[PDB]
RNA sequence: CCCGCACAAGCGGUGGAGCAUGUGGUUUAAUUCGAUGCAACGCGAAGAACCUUACCUGGUCUUGACAUCCACGGAAGUUUUCAGAGAUGAGAAUGUGCCUUCGGGAACCGUGAGACAGGUGCUGCAUGGCUGUCGUCAGCUCGUGUUGUGAAAUGUUGGGUUAAGUCCCGCAACGAGCGCAACCCUUAUCCUUUGUUGCCAGCGGUCCGGCCGGGAACUCAAAGGAGACUGCCAGUGAUAAACUGGAGGAAGGUGGGGAUGACGUCAAGUCAUCAUGGCCCUUACGACCAGGGCUACACACGUGCUACAAUGGCGCAUACAAAGAGAAGCGACCUCGCGAGAGCAAGCGGACCUCAUAAAGUGCGUCGUAGUCCGGAUUGGAGUCUGCAACUCGACUCCAUGAAGUCGGAAUCGCUAGUAAUCGUGGAUCAGAAUGCCACGGUGAAUACGUUCCCGGGCC
């Protein structure tokens, strides 16, 4: 119910309630449950505690939730600190793949901003 | 003993081999179950024994090569219809009436320059 | 077209080109084998709910659905009047088919055959919004009976 | 055996060719398997014909590649011989493989 | 295009013949996967010296009456307008207006 | 509207190639370009011998060139002296052995590549275009031609407006395939510029 | 001229729709009808047999123009044993006056005829074979009559001026006397040697084209 | 990326250059045009005037920009707003 | 009075979202140039990291990068060093050939003149050529004749009829030409011939694999034929053309699809494919180089792709294509890697080998209507490959992230059948770089009462 410092979904399957953890997509949650040895499709309402306390050690070899939240901000942080090509992106809040900005790239600026 | 018909539709061929027995149906080594899951395709594929009513008086080995389900259950029944003429040739009038005989000739149309497919012209603007 | 000039094949459960007719409207993209399906898991639960054939409670839907009459916006000068046109038998079935597929696809239930089973069982009691759009035909028909002759 | 390939992109060059060829062999005590006529090789091209823009203005060519397949099952010295000395129409490629 | 531009192509084929075994023979070290860090490095360094016109990469296809950048077809070693002026003039062997 | 071209249209029909090798994509592009090159000097050197059409075959290792000519002689030379000259150049060009053969063009008037040759040295020489146009059409109708158009354009006379002027006589159904529309192109480059000048010469059906 | 009347030259056509001009060959208006003035008749229709015979021992040609459906047939048959010309159905416009361009369909006409007669149709497919039957025959029904006249004509026998209006107004561009059957409802004009006439009745039509004959035939037989 | 297999790409030029500049401890700032040159620790302390299409954009070289390329630092188009 | 997806009847879209892409605008050192209502805007470009490249900044050259001629030295080359971003400059090794009348040559190099070269500089309103467009619309004309003082008319209108100035009939027209149709390609049936690399009906095997003897049947390959003509029949029609049915037939009325574009129109498009009159530049408007730009981003428009889910997502299992490409290429098998890939290394210039696995489908399970097990944008980290080189600015992979979006206002687009819709597959260009383009099959609809209206057009 409990893992990683956030409330997974008690009816989900297993496989699907891990993800709701913050750095735990559908591979980690497979390999989490496979190194638990629990099945994915069990729902998490149906395992007992001493089964949740196996995930919370497997889940605990990753960085997740506000460790990982912490390396994705000091990882943009040190981009816009070095004044890099990337940096200066992140800094103006424009795509930072190459992507075109003459047309689209609202994901990055948001709503359209009229004249 | 063996009486054959070559049948096509789209890109199929079917070869069909029909000897007197008791309603044997092999395509490709498979049963007609087996080789078509749809029951349309087996409902097209009986449909000419079931007009002459042979079912279960003939034996049936087929082979069927090209295009998809559909053409390949169309295919076949346009060779069961031509070896059952070579069968019995006073079955053609009524094979002819219900429309086995004839070779559906529709074909995929080729793509044309200037046009997404066949006929779909990309959207105009009036501006 | 200016100068006026396909046979559907019988459906294989039950032999029914009318039915045919309805995996047709109801089938999307060429994928008549999902539609096919959809249609006979839904005459499925029709014939266990009332104990009427599969074709049978299917016609009692559609008799209840089908429009007698219809509007049509015949322009003659100035305005355009709706004018009441007796929608002839194959338009008839045509209309409610689509209709009850419509409607079907509107609903709120979980799959497409009990959408679809719902709506035929709500059509066979009058209490669909196929029956509704039938209803609505015939009202806007009887409003404008005054411009039948044109 | 000996395997000939003809090549060409006129059926009617091909066709002169392979009868020759056949002719040659079965005068000279050989017995000539073909000819076989092998895939049409169709090589389409499309072209804007326009010097500018237009695009929906084009051409569309072809090269068709006609081949025939001739073999000569148990060769004479003789068929061997009088093939090598035969001269086919310019036009037809020929591939000979033993 | 202009005298000048099929200047530069007709020189990147020349050198891009000349350096063609060097290149290959320095690739091939960079490639190897049992070769020493040492020696991949210093073909790294020595691949960057060969003049840049040796790339096969820095040749375009040009027309071979015009010099067209564009539009170009492999098989006839021609753009576009070329191959449809000889095509239509019996020029081009076996090839014909198409249609299936 | 734009016209197909006649010749072009009518390739596998009733109108043969001028190049009749097979090639591989390997040697395709240079045996074209190698065409091109023998194409060009020859029409450069044959400037004044009325050549209609220049045939290149492929041989095994070697070319052969068909030069189509209504004067055979000039081409030729005195004891074939004229015709080895273009042999050895042909043969450096394609980098292979060359033969060279030469066949008469016997009617001049009815090839549609001389008689467009002709309207455009008329043309470069300052003859009235209705003239050249004119007696190009007469000539071919004479001789036997079952029709005859001709097409001049650009700026005729020296005029600022450019116009096409045509003639035509008898028959040139041009969407008849097995037709034998005997079609060419040639430009006189005159001192307001160039004139385009257009034959096509019908020879009757298949 | 009691055969003339028994023939019915004497009658001619209502009143309502005569020709003013004609006046002079109208002798009565009796019963809503004009009747043809057989003295005048009589001596005008001699003077007609009487150049038909100098242009016929000439050895010239005459053209027996009536393309009406009536005198189709005898026109057709006082040119065979006169052995002269006739047009017997739509008369072309244009067929003396541009004698040029209808003479290449009197040659269209014979080579089709040798191409009848060889058949070279039964070479030639249903389609392509039958197309050029009908077109012989079309060509024959208008050009029957004037394939071995190859040269314009010395004189024109007309039966009705009012048909053959055009015949007439061609045949006097060209310098080619007329003998027209002029009637009541008719202009004389542009005719050379008017014969006042009834026009219609094919007995009255027979009687004048049995003279002209004679008047031929005997100009030949000279 | 650079395939790793490779190892990390630096124009010899500028290699020599920066080998050269450390070795005599010079402290003028390295003119290049390599903008496709990796950063190498070597270059930590070292001021690069990087091209940037006109000018040479003065990169003074910290270790976090190790494993960079030099063009990064040094951007190519001019940007003030489009109401400015 | 007619026609055309013109409307109507339908089905699916666009317009809203994210992204791709083009354009305008704005910005910039430069954002190279062109295309601009339909008929510009996934257009020239069938593929901008460098190259391409035409633009910018800076570094450079001046008879020149690319020709021919002359003179004067030199074989050409191959090595290699330093400086330089490179262009290039300064060298240092090592050649000493090929024809030879033994005088010469002329191979390919400098170098010095100057006659010239060079120009993607300008004018598409000086042009050729090529192209779009009305429109594959059924038209447009001519000779001769005739009519009119004449511009002109007639033919070509009219009655029927046709997809069609198609055909018939009438007719001062008679004929003809260019268009229509046909001839061409492809597709649907059959026959003959040939039978491997394709084929396997019957045999004989057999490790179960056409696998091997064999067979030449069949599929198929691809050459040559046959076949469809309103030919036949009935009715209708003017004793017409034709029309409406029917038969037979694989196919029926132009069977389906393509190619094929009349006279002309828009001074339409293209001097940047090329060519070309004129004009202009000539130690520069030419030429070489490195780096940057063409990828910019308050924004507007066009064309697409992906979605919004349950007719679906996911997992597992499992069917059935066509067309095409391939030698500096396609690359199997095996091994290694979660994977992109890598390492070995067969085969194949191909009906043989390889790309290559079709996907939708079907079966079973799961999810249970949620911004979700929908969606997959964006961003972090880590990689792979191509390529001298992926910072600006590649594609792809893995882990993580998990945006908008709940079917889109006015308006507007496509489509009449193997069509639309939907599903994969291939190719050109190309080192690498498709959601574009071109092509290929799979599944496979709905609807058309009609011609009042909207748009374009034809005839009087
Ligand atoms: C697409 N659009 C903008 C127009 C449009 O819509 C249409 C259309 N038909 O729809 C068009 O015609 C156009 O495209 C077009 O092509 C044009 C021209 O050519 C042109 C031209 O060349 C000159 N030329 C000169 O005066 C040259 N000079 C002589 C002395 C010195 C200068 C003058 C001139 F007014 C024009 C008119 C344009 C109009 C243009
Ligand atoms: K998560
Ligand atoms: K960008
Ligand atoms: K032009
Ligand atoms: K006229
Ligand atoms: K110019
Ligand atoms: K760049
Ligand atoms: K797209
Ligand atoms: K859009
Ligand atoms: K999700
Ligand atoms: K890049
Ligand atoms: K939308
Ligand atoms: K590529
Ligand atoms: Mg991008
Ligand atoms: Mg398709
Ligand atoms: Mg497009
Ligand atoms: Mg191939
Ligand atoms: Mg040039
Ligand atoms: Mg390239
Ligand atoms: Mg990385
Ligand atoms: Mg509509
Ligand atoms: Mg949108
Ligand atoms: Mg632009
Ligand atoms: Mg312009
Ligand atoms: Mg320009
Ligand atoms: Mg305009
Ligand atoms: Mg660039
Ligand atoms: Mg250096
Ligand atoms: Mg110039
Ligand atoms: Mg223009
Ligand atoms: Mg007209
Ligand atoms: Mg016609
Ligand atoms: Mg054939
Ligand atoms: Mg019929
Ligand atoms: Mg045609
Ligand atoms: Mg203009
Ligand atoms: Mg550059
Ligand atoms: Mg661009
Ligand atoms: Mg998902
Ligand atoms: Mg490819
Ligand atoms: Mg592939
Ligand atoms: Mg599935
Ligand atoms: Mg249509
Ligand atoms: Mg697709
Ligand atoms: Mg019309």
């Amino acid at each position: 119910a409990r893992i990683a410092g956030i409330n997974i979904p008690d009816h989900k399957h297993a496989v699907i309630a891990l993800t709701s953890i913050y750095g735990v997509g559908k591979t980690r949650s497979k390999a989490i449950l496979a190194a638990a040895g629990i099945a994915e499709d069990v729902k998490i309402s149906e395992l007992s505690e001493g089964q949740i306390d196996t995930l919370r050690d497997e889940v605990a070899k990753f960085v997740v939730e506000g460790d990982l939240r912490r390396e994705i901000s000091m990882s943009i942080k040190r981009l816009m600190d070095l004044g890099c090509y990337r940096g200066l992106r992140h800094r103006r809040g424009l795509p930072v793949r190459g992507q075109r900005t003459k047309t689209n790239a609202r994901t990055r600026k948001g709503p359209r901003k009229p004249i | 003993n063996q009486y054959y018909g070559t049948g096509r539709r789209k890109s199929s061929a079917a070869r069909v081999f029909i000897k007197p027995g008791n309603g044997k149906i092999v395509i490709n080594q498979r049963s007609l179950e087996q080789y078509f899951g749809r029951e349309t395709a087996r409902m097209v594929v009986r449909q000419p024994l079931e007009l002459v009513d042979m079912v279960e008086k003939l034996d049936l080995y087929i082979t069927v090569k090209g295009g998809g389900i559909s053409g390949q259950a169309g295919a076949i029944r346009h060779g069961i219809t031509r070896a059952l003429m070579e069968y019995d040739e006073s079955l053609r009038s009524e094979l002819r009436k219900a429309g086995f005989v004839t070779r559906d000739a529709r074909q995929v149309e080729r793509k044309k320059v200037g046009l997404r497919k066949a006929r779909r012209r990309p959207q105009f603007s009036k501006r | 077209p200016r100068r006026r000039v396909r046979k559907i094949l019988p459906d294989p459960k039950f032999g029914s080109e009318l039915l045919a007719k309805f995996v047709n409207i109801l089938m999307v993209d060429g994928k008549k084998s999902t539609a096919e399906s959809i249609v006979y898991s839904a005459l499925e639960t029709l014939a266990q709910r009332s104990g009427k054939s599969e074709l049978e409670a299917f016609e009692v839907a559609l008799e209840n659905v089908r429009p007698t009459v219809e509007v049509k916006s015949r322009r003659v000068g100035g305005s355009t009047y709706q004018v009441p046109v007796e929608v002839r038998p194959v338009r008839r079935n045509a209309l409610a088919m689509r209709w009850i597929v419509e409607a079907a696809r509107k609903r709120g239930d979980k799959s497409m055959a009990l959408r679809l089973a719902n709506e035929l069982s709500d059509a066979a009691e009058n209490k669909g919004t196929a029956v509704k759009k039938r209803e609505d035909v015939h009202r806007m028909a009887e409003a404008n009976k005054a411009f039948a002759h044109y | 055996r000996i395997r000939i390939r003809l090549k060409a992109f006129d059926h009617r060059l091909i066709d002169q060719a392979t009868a020759e060829i056949v002719e040659t062999a079965k005068r000279t005590g050989a017995q000539v398997r073909g000819p076989i006529p092998l895939p049409t090789r169709k090589e389409r091209f499309t072209v804007l014909i326009s010097p500018h823009v237009n695009k929906d203005a084009r051409d569309q060519y072809e090269i068709r590649t006609h081949l025939r397949l001739v073999d000569i099952v148990e060769p004479t010295e003789k068929t061997v011989d009088a093939l090598m000395r035969l001269d086919l129409a310019a036009g037809v490629d020929v591939q000979i493989s033993l | 295009a202009k005298q000048s531009m099929k200047a530069r192509e007709v020189k990147r084929v020349a050198l891009a013949d000349k350096y063609f075994a060097k290149r290959a023979e320095l690739k091939a070290i960079i490639s190897d996967v049992n070769a020493s860090d040492e020696d991949r490095w210093n073909a790294v360094l020595k691949l960057q010296t060969l003049p840049r016109d040796s790339s096969p990469s820095r040749q375009r296809n040009r027309c071979r009456q015009t010099g067209r950048p564009h539009g170009f077809l492999r098989k006839f070693g021609l753009s576009r307008i070329k191959v449809r002026e000889a095509a239509m003039r019996g020029e081009i062997p076996g090839l014909k207006k198409a249609s299936w | 509207g734009q016209k197909v071209h006649p010749n072009g249209i009518r390739l596998g029909i009733v109108k043969p190639w001028n190049s009749t090798w097979f090639a591989n994509t390997k040697e395709f592009a240079d045996n074209l370009d190698s065409d091109f090159k023998v194409r060009q000097y020859l029409t450069k050197e044959l400037a004044k011998a009325s050549v209609s059409r220049i045939v290149i075959e492929r041989p095994a290792k070697s070319i052969r060139v068909t030069i189509h000519t209504a004067r055979p002689g000039i081409v030729i030379g005195k004891k074939g002296e004229d015709v080895e000259k273009l042999r050895k150049v042909v043969a450096d060009i394609a980098g292979v052995p060359a033969q060279i053969n030469i066949a008469e063009v016997r009617k001049p008037e009815l090839d549609a590549k001389l008689v467009a040759d002709s309207i455009t040295s008329q043309l470069e020489r300052r003859v009235m275009f209705r003239r050249a146009m004119k007696r190009a059409v007469q000539n071919a109708m004479r001789l036997g031609a079952k029709g005859i158009k001709v097409e001049v354009s650009g700026r005729l006379g020296g005029a600022e407006i450019a116009r096409t002027e045509w003639y035509r006589e008898g028959r040139v159904p041009l969407h008849t395939l097995r037709a034998d529309i005997d079609y060419n192109t040639s430009e006189a480059h005159t001192t307001y510029g160039v004139i385009g000048v257009k034959v096509w010469i019908f020879k009757g059906e298949i | 001229m009691r055969d003339m009347l028994k023939a019915g030259v004497h009658f001619g056509h209502q009143t309502r729709y005569w020709n003013p001009k004609m006046k002079p060959f109208i002798f009565g208006a009796r019963n809503k009808v004009h009747i043809i003035n057989l003295e005048k008749t009589v001596p005008m229709f001699n003077e007609a047999l009487a150049e038909l015979n100098k242009i016929a021992s000439r050895k010239g040609k005459i053209l027996f123009v009536g393309t009406k459906r009536a005198a189709s047939e005898a026109v057709k048959d006082a040119a065979l044993s006169c052995d002269q010309f006739f047009v017997n159905h739509r008369w072309l416009g244009g067929m003396l006056t541009n004698w040029k361009t209808v003479r290449q369909s009197i040659k269209r006409l014979k080579d089709l005829e040798t191409q009848s007669q060889d058949g070279t149709f039964d070479k030639l497919t249903k389609k392509e074979a039958l197309m050029r039957t009908r077109e012989l025959e079309k060509l024959e029904n208008s050009l029957g009559g004037i394939k071995d006249m190859g040269g314009l004509p010395d004189a024109l026998f007309v039966i009705d001026a009012d048909h053959e209006h055009i015949a007439i107004k061609e045949a006097n561009n060209l310098g080619i006397p007329v003998f027209a059957i002029v009637d009541t409802n008719s202009d004389p004009d542009g005719v050379d040697f008017v014969i006042p006439g009834n026009d219609d009745a094919i007995r009255a039509v027979t009687l004048y084209l049995g003279a002209v004959a004679a008047t031929v035939r005997e100009g030949r037989s000279q | 990326p650079r395939s790793l297999k490779k190892g990390p790409f630096i124009d010899l030029h500028l290699l020599k250059k920066v080998e050269k500049a450390v070795e005599s401890g010079d402290k003028k700032p390295l003119r290049t045009w390599s903008r496709r040159s990796t950063i190498f620790p070597n270059m930590i302390g070292l001021t690069i005037a990087v091209h940037n299409g006109r000018q040479h954009v003065p990169v003074f070289v910290t270790d976090e920009m190790v494993g960079h390329k030099l063009g990064e630092f040094a951007p190519t188009r001019t940007y003030r707003g489009h109401a400015a």
